[PDB]
């Protein structure tokens, strides 16, 4: 279930342990998914109010939303989580292909006329 | 060139052999049959020659005879490059159909008859591998020379 986006069922299993305590393991598991939701807020979403992403984990209103809201963005606002969905700068690169392809075309010319 | 000089016919009347070889340097070039028909060895002799040269000349004739200037730093008729590429591939198709014609008479008569017999009509093999080379070197030069200017000019 951790492979796909099964989250809520995983937090049902969390507790729904039939075998024994497993507490030290499900607390590492309680974290290594805390940073996972703490990344899952960072996708292209709308203005999330102070209830939805407040209750997606397992909290009512501590300052753990201040721990993550000051750790990452989606900053504390007027019932507001801020979307800095920019994704702008990285395209329009010809020069890096104008170096790599400058390598590759010469590599074509090496095994084309030069006898091997 | 083969520079010459007379020999005396007086010694030919004497029946005597001139010029008294003391070095393995004369009989190195065989004389031509036409000059042998002419006065060749009865009235004149050949002289082995060579040339004097120096790097002072060698460089200044080598470095100057066939020199492009900035021509490979151009783009070569950028509309008609792909158009010419079409203008080879189009008949290269039917020439490849002839290559789908000429292989099939193997497992047949001997290849010497498949050598004499092919002097009236074209073969797809050599004519094919010509055009593959022409398309290849025609394309790759325009590609790389097209791509350097992207770096160099801004």
């Amino acid at each position: 279930y951790l492979m796909e986006g099964s989250y809520n069922k995983v937090f049902l299993a969390k507790g729904n342990i039939p075998a024994e305590s497993y507490t030290f393991f499900i607390d590492i598991l309680l974290d290594t998914i805390r940073d996972e939701i703490a990344g899952c807020i960072e996708k292209a979403y709308e203005k999330i109010l102070f209830t939805e992403a407040t209750r997606i984990l397992f909290f009512n209103t501590p300052k753990k939303m201040t721990d993550y809201a000051k750790k990452r963005g989606w900053v504390l606002g007027p019932n507001n989580y801020y979307s800095f969905a920019s994704q702008q700068q990285k395209p329009e690169d010809t020069t890096i292909p104008s170096t790599e392809l400058a390598k590759q075309v010469i590599e074509y010319a090496r095994q084309l006329e030069m006898i091997v | 060139i083969d520079a010459f000089r007379l020999i005396n016919a007086n010694m030919m009347v004497l029946g005597h052999e001139p010029r008294q070889t003391t070095s393995n340097l004369g009989h190195l070039n065989k004389p031509s049959i036409q000059a042998l028909i002419h006065g060749l060895n009865r009235h004149y002799y050949s002289i082995t020659i060579n040339y004097r040269k120096n790097e002072l000349e060698q460089k200044m004739l080598l470095n100057l005879h066939k020199k492009s200037w900035m021509e490979g730093l151009t783009l070569q008729d950028y509309s008609e490059h792909c158009k010419h590429n079409e203008s080879v591939v189009k008949e290269m198709l039917e020439l490849a159909k002839n290559y789908n014609k000429a292989v099939e008479e193997e497992d047949k008569m001997t290849p010497e008859q498949l050598a004499i017999k092919n002097v009236g009509k074209q073969d797809p093999k050599r004519h094919l591998e010509e055009h593959v080379d022409v398309l290849m070197t025609s394309n790759i030069v325009q590609c790389l020379a097209a791509m350097l200017d992207t770096v160099v000019f801004k």
